[PDB]
């Protein structure tokens, strides 16, 4: 993009990004922590 | 664990029999309070996709009725494995 | 004239305020007889309210930008202007009255721990030792002074309880 | 003749249970006995079919009923549906990680039904068999919403 | 007397004659003087 | 176990500690025989662990990233509609920024 | 921030959009502060009077802060 | 069998244990070593298990206890009617209250005080009241100060009576056990003898005194000419007039014709419209029934003739099967422990207190009492109050039986110990419904405020978007509207107008208006049986777990209130029944402060208003409909849109009320010191103020010490909920008085 080619964000981006960072990115830390938590030995 | 566990003898649905047989046709107010009672489910069938509104009188029988019932069966209940046990 | 503060005999909020107190106060006086008892009290407090304006007023005291009087917290300040009997004098007569209590605690103290289960004098309290105390710490400052010189006020700290650390 | 009908479960005073007639009436023990999660010959996948198909057809309505598009026609009965199926995978995300922990030891005691006579191992207290009732589970929610959502479209009465 | 007078001289008597004493006092003082706030004489 | 007043043996501690399975059958296939292959081949490619965790995540992931892309403004979701005009000046007590 | 340099006065900064998809209709609406179109938060940090006091003009500038700063992190 | 047992002369008259303060106890009898001793002296002062293990000294002492507060309680009635009889205007409050405020309290002039004697109105300056002396004045026949000034010197005369019946009752002429321990003729005596002779005088009072002095009250007529109420007890004459039945002259009472007396013993639902308050009639009717009542059942137990039913053979027999023994023991533990029945009888007084908040809102039975709504929200609020600390002290109690009294020989399989059996299931069971109701109600709450913020009104839970409509509440409500018509066809009207279809007002303010139901009462009602359930919880827990616990097996012999068992376990602080009585104390404050909220907002936006021409308006906008769904609602439209008048009380005079507020606020914010923090801190810092006081000679006798963690508890419980009360008191009485 022109001035912005650094980091180019397009129009859907919060959109897009919202999402898996407040629904993806939680279950995945949740489910990782569960399976480092619960680990026998 | 001994399936007699509330025991299910048809003597004490007889006692289910005299209640209409008591509170209906004994005249007082109107006709009867089980009386009024069927006068009312016989009105409230008339609007079957509804049902009886917050004025009506259909739900004070019914659970006057009711109330009456479940009294006259758990006396009856009671009395009658009371003398069986020897409890009175 | 200190600290941009005017006097309170030459203050228009000051006044302003008098006469803001004496229109309310004036207020209820219409709702009762003059003849009546809450009309001889609230007259009475109009009295005690004027009487308070007035001797506020022209005895040094000074007031800014609200009407209401301030005090003079620094010695010297309050002593070149005649601001001293607002916290300096108080201060001393507040310290004489301090110094008092705490010497006939001390002197209370001292004389019950050199007695048989001293434990109980604390709850059970003698008239006549600790109203002779009472009348008898007038000169407190004197007697402090003494006792400092000679150790009887203190006590070195190898029979004191201290920490473990 | 007390009839003591409150009593202790086995005539064992000691443990947790007494036996009350909200458990020992034969008509609740015949009906919890016969649900899936009890029926332990059957393979934990066939439980967990009808236990998913069961819960995900229950789990439709309120997301169609109470969601934020139920005054919009027509949309309102796809959104609880999708909502009841993210729902599903959601729980089966979690049945799936409560089988990772709690079976990564060996139980080694029995169940002791009741008079004796207890098979070897329950195939749902091991690891590949919660495995496989969590893929039931998935299965049965999928199929219970997809049903929900079907029943929604063709209907003689409301949704 | 000796008995009574020994309960009397116990500290929640002696927690009602100095807090009767100091309260009257300031009584007293705030009503036959008005409320000043400068020790001017 | 349980002759007049015992409830312990040691050899069948089974019974001692109290483990009771309540309500516990071993009836095999109470379905009907030709329901069950239906679903078992329904579960076998997903009845690892692994593969079922995966497709959670492939279902999830792919979802999740289809709201707002494509999920959002097809339902007409309040958030990517725009403002019509709200909301370009405040202060109440002046200076009326913006 | 080009908006916030040409009127620092009367334009407020802005900290970052707000996209929550469970906000109403009239929630994003009253939510276009700043002289914008979608849903923005007004920020009270700060580093807007902080960049421009700096030298700080265009929003290239601060996107070239951006990923030098990530860079270095 | 029943007979007076009573021991003479057991203790000496004399100061002997008055000299040394700690004799109850051999524990404080040694002497005052720490600074603990003062507060073991006044803890275990009342603590009478403790003192002896005799029951016989303990009922002696308890009963002269019971003697010595109602000497107490009667010299305060005594002072307040000398308070109606010489600083007061009631007088000019009778010939006018629905402009006159009343006011009791006079101030003195000496430090700028006489901003707070109100001009109330009458030519009269004072402190306005709130407790309603006046309406009950006014109902009980009161005209000159003079009645006042008697009833306080008879008020005052049977306190030194009863002082000087506790003093002979325990130092001159002591019971023995036996004689407390006549059960059946106590009930008897307090059946028939106590509440049915108190309800009969008070019948004959209302129907000889107040029935007469209120019907010419109401009629216009000046008090000054209205005569004195022994003028309508001696003469037929007088009373005939205003009562034609009293020509008969109890000829009706022994011939059978009692409907002849439908003049003056009249059944009537409502409220008189001139007044405000119920019927005088209906009141003397109604206690002349109670009478009868408690008569009838003054004579069920048997004593000394034979007849009559025995207490032990009624529990004995009865017994039914899921219980195993029924009710086999008990009358062994109520006989026998002090704290079980202080438990009952503290439980059931708190519920009846209870019960008469809600029926003194409900129907006011005092002329110009609904008209003045500071005396009906202080009385509602006050008895609201009084009844949660009975509740909550009866759960303490209860626990301290189970604790001391409670033993495994006379119980088996009773009911009792059956409930020890199945505590845990108790426990979990209402767990689960305190989670459920706290969800489904506080959430719905959150939503609703969720829903308000994201702007989203549609999707809240309100009357305008879907709703929550208490069906039950207002079906009740329509059936005891149309009970007049069916099923009590004697009544002239509803019992009460929560439910009527008219509004009465008394000088231009409404007195009582139908009250509407919608979904944010349901919400509310929902939150409180949350919060009556959690606090049952916390109260049942404690008595259960009291004796043992899985945690702790040996509690039994650790006392009821010990701070804890050490860190063990992972640490069981708070572990004793005494700590879950202080946790429930500050959950009852919860319970009904939000209570009270609900009742003042209530009322205040549906009930309480004056009336105008076109419609009623009242005294706020009508917005408990449209803002007590939400919780900022809620804040902003009470506790906000209220309040304003404390803040700018001062100069005026409710400015006590703001100053009693700050109060409040400074010792509700200064418990958290002794709730937060613990000992060893502040012992420490003892520590070094006493190094302090060492190092120049004024170490006192006695070792300071820090607060015990039971007594910095009670200290932080104790402040907290004094603060808190005043709080609300203040902010009440203060929005009440300036508006209403
Ligand atoms: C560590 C500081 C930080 C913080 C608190 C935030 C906070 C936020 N960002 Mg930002 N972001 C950051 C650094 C940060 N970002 C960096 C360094 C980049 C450049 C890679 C981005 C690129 C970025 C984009 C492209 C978007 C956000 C968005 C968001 C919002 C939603 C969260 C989200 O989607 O995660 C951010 C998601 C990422 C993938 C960035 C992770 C970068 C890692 C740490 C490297 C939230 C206001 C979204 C939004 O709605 O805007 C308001 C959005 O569309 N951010
Ligand atoms: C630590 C406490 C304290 C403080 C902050 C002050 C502060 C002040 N004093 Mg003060 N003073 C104090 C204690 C204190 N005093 C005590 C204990 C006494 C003895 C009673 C005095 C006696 C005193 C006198 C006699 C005078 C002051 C004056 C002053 C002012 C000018 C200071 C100065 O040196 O000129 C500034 C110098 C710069 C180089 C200043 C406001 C003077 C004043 O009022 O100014 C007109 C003044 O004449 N003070
Ligand atoms: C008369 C006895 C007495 C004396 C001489 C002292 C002296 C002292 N105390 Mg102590 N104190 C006392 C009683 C006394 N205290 C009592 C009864 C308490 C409990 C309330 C305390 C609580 C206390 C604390 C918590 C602290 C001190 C501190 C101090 C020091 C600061 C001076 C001061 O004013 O403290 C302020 C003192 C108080 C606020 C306590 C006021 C309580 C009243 C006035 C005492 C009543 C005593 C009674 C009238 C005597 C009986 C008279 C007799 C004829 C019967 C000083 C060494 C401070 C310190 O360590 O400084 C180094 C400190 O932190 N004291
Ligand atoms: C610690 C702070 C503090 C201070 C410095 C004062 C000091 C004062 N206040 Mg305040 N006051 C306080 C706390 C304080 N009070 C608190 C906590 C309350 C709430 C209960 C009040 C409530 C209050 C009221 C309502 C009034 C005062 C008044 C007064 C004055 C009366 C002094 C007196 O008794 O005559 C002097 C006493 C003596 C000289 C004693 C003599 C002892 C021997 C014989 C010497 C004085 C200026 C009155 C006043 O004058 O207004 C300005 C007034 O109207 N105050
Ligand atoms: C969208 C998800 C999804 C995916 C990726 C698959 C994919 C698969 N399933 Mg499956 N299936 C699905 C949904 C899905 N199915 C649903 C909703 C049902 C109804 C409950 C079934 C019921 C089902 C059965 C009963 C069987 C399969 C089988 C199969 C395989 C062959 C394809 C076939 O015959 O389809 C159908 C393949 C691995 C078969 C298989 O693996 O045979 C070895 C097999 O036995 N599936
Ligand atoms: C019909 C007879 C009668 C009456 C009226 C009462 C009345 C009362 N009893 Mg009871 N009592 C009775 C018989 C009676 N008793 C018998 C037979 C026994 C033995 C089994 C007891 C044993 C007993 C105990 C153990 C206790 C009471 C208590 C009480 C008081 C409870 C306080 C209350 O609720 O507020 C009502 C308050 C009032 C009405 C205030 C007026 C009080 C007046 C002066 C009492 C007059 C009633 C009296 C019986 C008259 C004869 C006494 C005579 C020697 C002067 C109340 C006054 C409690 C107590 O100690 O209080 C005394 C208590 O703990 N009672
Ligand atoms: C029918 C009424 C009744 C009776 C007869 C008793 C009798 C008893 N209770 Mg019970 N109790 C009651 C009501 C009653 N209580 C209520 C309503 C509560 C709830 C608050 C409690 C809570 C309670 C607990 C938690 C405990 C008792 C204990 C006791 C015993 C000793 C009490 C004692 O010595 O206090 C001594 C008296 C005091 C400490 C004075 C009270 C001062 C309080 C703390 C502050 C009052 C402030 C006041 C309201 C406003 C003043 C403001 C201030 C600025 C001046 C005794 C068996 C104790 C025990 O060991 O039982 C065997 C015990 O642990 N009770
Ligand atoms: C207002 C203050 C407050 C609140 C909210 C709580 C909350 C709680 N206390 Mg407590 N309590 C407090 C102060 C408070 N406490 C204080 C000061 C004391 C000291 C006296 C106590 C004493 C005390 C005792 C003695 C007991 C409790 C219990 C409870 C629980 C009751 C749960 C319930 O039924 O409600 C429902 C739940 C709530 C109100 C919590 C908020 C729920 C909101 C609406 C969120 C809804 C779901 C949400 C969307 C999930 C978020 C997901 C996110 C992670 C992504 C809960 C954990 C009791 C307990 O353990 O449960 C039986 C209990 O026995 N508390
Ligand atoms: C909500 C709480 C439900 C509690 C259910 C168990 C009650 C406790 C219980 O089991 O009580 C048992 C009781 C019958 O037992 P019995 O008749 O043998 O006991 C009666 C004697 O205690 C007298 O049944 C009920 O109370 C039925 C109504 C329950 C509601
Ligand atoms: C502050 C605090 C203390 C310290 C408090 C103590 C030692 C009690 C102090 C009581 C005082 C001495 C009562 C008297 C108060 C004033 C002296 C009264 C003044 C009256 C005027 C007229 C002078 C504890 O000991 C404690 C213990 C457990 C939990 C929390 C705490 C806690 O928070
Ligand atoms: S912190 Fe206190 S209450 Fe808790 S275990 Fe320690 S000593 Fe006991």
């Amino acid at each position: 993009a022109t001035e912005g080619y650094p980091f180019v964000p397009p129009d859907w981006a919060p959109a897009l990004f919202v999402p898996l960072t407040g629904l993806v990115l939680p279950a995945v830390g949740m489910a990782w922590a569960f399976t480092y938590i619960q680990k026998e030995r | 664990n001994w399936l007699r566990v509330d025991p299910i003898v048809p003597a004490i649905s007889f006692v289910g029999w005299t209640l209409p047989s008591n509170i209906g046709t004994s005249a007082l107010n109107g006709q009867s309070l089980f009386g009024a009672f069927y006068e009312s489910i016989g009105q409230n069938l008339a609007h079957w996709p509804t049902g009886p509104a917050l004025d009506d009188k259909f739900w004070l029988y019914m659970v006057t009725w009711h109330t009456g019932l479940f009294i006259v069966m758990l006396l009856g209940q009671v009395g009658v494995q009371g003398k069986k046990q020897g409890y009175w | 004239d200190i600290a941009g503060l005017t006097p309170c005999s030459e203050s228009k909020a000051y006044n302003k305020l008098e006469r803001k107190e004496l229109k309310v106060l004036d207020k209820r006086l219409k709702k009762y007889e003059p003849g009546s008892a809450p009309y001889l009290a609230l007259q009475a407090t109009k009295e005690r309210t004027e009487n308070r304006f007035k001797t506020y007023a022209k005895q040094g005291l000074l007031c800014g930008n609200d009407g209401l009087p301030h005090l003079i917290s620094d010695p010297g300040l309050a002593l070149r202007f005649n601001h001293a009997g607002e916290v300096f004098i108080p201060t001393f007569g507040f310290l004489y009255v301090a110094g008092y209590i705490g010497h006939v605690g001390r002197q209370y103290i001292i004389l019950s721990k050199e007695d048989a289960k001293p434990t109980d004098k604390e709850i059970i309290l003698d008239v006549p030792l600790a109203l002779k105390l009472a009348f008898q710490g007038w000169a407190w400052p004197l007697a402090s002074i003494q006792e400092l010189r000679n150790g009887s006020l203190l006590e070195k700290d190898e029979n004191i309880t201290v920490s473990p650390r | 003749k007390p009839q003591q009908v409150i009593q202790p479960i086995n005539g064992d005073p000691f443990v947790g249970m007494l036996e009350t007639p909200v458990t020992s009436a034969p008509i609740v023990a015949n009906y919890l006995s016969n649900l899936p999660a009890y029926r332990t010959g059957v393979a934990p996948n066939l439980r967990g079919v009808e236990i998913g198909l069961a819960h995900g057809f229950l789990l439709a309505g309120p997301f169609i009923k109470l969601g934020p598009l139920r005054d919009v026609p027509g949309t309102a009965e796809v959104v609880g549906c999708m909502s009841a199926a993210g729902l599903v995978l959601i729980l089966a995300l979690c049945l799936s990680l409560y089988g990772n922990a709690a079976f990564q030891n060996q139980p080694s005691m029995g169940k002791k039904t009741l008079s004796g006579r207890p098979l070897p191992q329950d195939p749902l207290m091991s690891e590949e068999g919660w495995a496989k009732f969590a893929a039931g589970f998935t299965v049965g929610g999928l199929s219970g919403v997809a049903w929900a959502y079907i029943l929604t479209q063709i209907l003689p009465y409301y949704s | 007397m000796k008995d009574f007078t020994t309960y009397l001289s116990t500290a929640p008597v002696v927690g009602l004659g100095w807090a009767i004493f100091t309260s009257g006092l300031l009584i007293e003082i705030n009503r036959f003087f008005p409320d000043p706030l400068v020790f001017s004489f | 176990y349980g002759e007049q007043s015992k409830y312990f043996d040691l050899q069948d501690l089974e019974n001692t500690t109290g483990a009771w399975d309540l309500y516990g059958v071993d009836e095999k296939k109470r379905y009907p025989g030709l329901q069950e292959e239906f679903f078992q081949r329904a579960t076998d490619a997903v009845s690892r662990r692994e593969a079922l965790n995966g497709f959670v995540a492939l279902t999830g992931v792919a979802s999740i990233a289809l709201f707002g892309l494509k999920g959002a403004s097809t339902l007409e979701l309040p958030i990517t509609k725009g403002p019509r005009m709200e909301k370009t000046e405040n202060g109440k007590g002046g200076i009326l920024r913006s | 921030f080009e908006q916030w340099v040409t009127d620092p006065i009367h334009v407020r900064p802005i900290a970052h959009a707000i996209w929550d998809p469970h906000f109403g209709q009239p929630a994003v609406e009253a939510f276009t502060r700043g002289g914008a179109s979608g849903p923005v938060n007004i920020a009270t940090s700060g580093v807007y009077q902080w960049w421009y006091t700096i030298g700080l003009r265009s929003n290239q500038e601060l996107y070239v802060s951006s990923v030098f700063l990530a860079l270095v992190s | 069998k029943v007979k007076i047992a009573v021991d003479r002369n057991p203790v000496e008259t004399n100061f002997e244990k008055w000299a040394k303060p700690g004799h109850f106890s051999r524990a404080l009898a040694k002497g005052p070593n720490t600074t603990t001793w003062i507060w073991n002296l006044h803890a275990d002062a009342h603590d009478f298990d403790n003192h002896t293990s005799d029951l016989e000294e303990i009922s002696r002492k308890v009963f002269s206890a019971h003697f010595g507060q109602l000497g107490i309680i009667l010299i305060w009635l005594s002072g307040m009617y000398f308070h109606g009889a010489r600083f007061s205007n009631y007088e000019g409050w009778l010939s006018d209250p629905t402009h006159i405020k009343p006011s009791a309290q006079v101030v003195w002039p000496i430090v700028g005080q006489e901003i707070l004697n109100g001009d109330v109105g009458g030519g009269f300056q004072g402190i306005q009241i709130t407790s309603g002396f006046f309406q009950l004045w006014r109902a009980s026949g009161i005209t000159s100060e003079l009645q006042l000034y008697s009833t306080a010197i008879g008020g005052l005369v049977l306190a030194a009576a009863c002082f000087f019946a506790g003093w002979f009752h325990y130092h001159k002429a002591a019971p023995k056990l036996e004689w407390f321990q006549n059960v059946e003729s106590m009930l008897n005596h307090h059946l028939a003898g106590l509440l049915g002779l108190g309800s009969l005088a008070w019948a004959g009072h209302q129907i000889h005194v107040s029935l007469p002095v209120n019907k010419l009250l109401d009629a216009g007529v000046d008090p000054k000419e209205i005569p004195l109420p022994h003028e309508f007890l001696l003469n037929q004459s007088i009373i005939a007039d205003l009562y034609p039945s009293f020509s008969k002259g109890l000829a009706p009472f022994f011939t059978l014709n009692w409907a002849e007396y439908s003049d003056f013993l009249t059944f009537k639902g409502g409220l008189n419209p001139v007044t405000g308050g119920l019927w005088l009639s209906d009141t003397a009717h109604h206690h002349l029934a109670i009478a009868v009542l408690f008569l009838v059942a003054g004579h069920q137990y048997r004593t000394n003739w034979g007849i009559g039913h025995s207490i032990k053979d009624i529990l004995e027999s009865h017994k039914g099967p899921f219980t195993g023994n029924g009710h086999a023991g008990l009358y062994e533990i109520l006989t026998t422990s002090w704290h079980a029945q202080l438990a009952i009888n503290l439980a059931l007084f708190g519920s009846l207190s209870i019960i008469v908040a809600h029926h003194m809102y409900a129907m006011p039975p005092y002329p110009y009492l609904a008209t003045d709504y500071g005396t009906q929200l202080s009385l509602f609020t006050h008895h609201m109050w009084i009844g949660g600390f009975c509740v909550v002290g009866a759960g303490a109690h209860a626990a301290i039986f189970m604790v001391r009294d409670y033993d495994p020989t006379n119980n088996y399989n009773n009911l009792l110990d059956r409930v020890i059996r199945h505590r845990d299931a108790i426990i979990s069971h209402l767990n689960w419904v305190s989670i459920f109701l706290g969800f489904h109600s506080f959430g719905l709450y959150i939503h609703n405020d969720t829903m308000s913020a994201l702007g989203r009104p549609q999707d809240m839970f309100s009357d305008t978007a879907i709703q929550l409509q208490p069906v039950f509440a207002q079906w009740i409500q329509n059936t005891h509207f149309t009970a007049p018509q069916l099923t009590a066809p004697n009544a002239l009207a509803a019992t009460s107008l929560t439910w009527g279809g008219d509004v009465v007002a008394v000088g231009g303010k409404v007195a009582m208006m139908p009250i509407a139901l919608g979904t944010s009462d349901f919400l509310v009602h929902h939150i409180h049986a949350f919060t009556i359930h959690v606090t049952v919880l916390i109260l049942l827990k404690g008595v259960l777990f009291a004796r043992s616990s899985r945690l702790i097996p040996d509690k039994a012999n650790l006392g009821f209130r010990f701070p804890c068992d050490g860190p063990g376990r992972g640490g069981t602080c708070q572990v004793s029944a005494w700590d879950h009585v202080f946790l429930g104390l500050f959950w009852m404050y919860n319970s009904l402060s939000i209570v009270i909220f609900h009742f003042s907002w209530k009322m205040q936006s549906d009930v309480w208003g004056t009336v105008t021409d076109s419609g009623v308006s009242h005294i706020t906008g009508g917005n408990f409909a449209q803002s007590a769904n939400t919780i900022n609602g809620w804040l902003r439209d009470f506790l906000w849109a209220q309040s304003s008048q404390v803040i700018q009380s001062y100069g005026s005079a409710l400015s006590a009320y703001g100053l009693m507020f700050l109060g409040a606020h400074f010792v509700w914010a200064f418990s958290l010191m002794f709730l937060f923090s613990g000992r060893g801190y502040w012992q420490e810092l003892i520590e070094s103020i006493v190094w302090a006081h060492n190092k120049l000679r004024v170490a006192p006798s006695i070792q300071p010490r820090a607060l015990s963690i039971t007594q910095g508890r009670a200290v932080g419980v104790a402040h907290y909920l004094l603060g808190g009360i005043a709080t609300t008191w203040s902010f009440f009485l203060a929005r009440i008085i300036a508006v209403g």
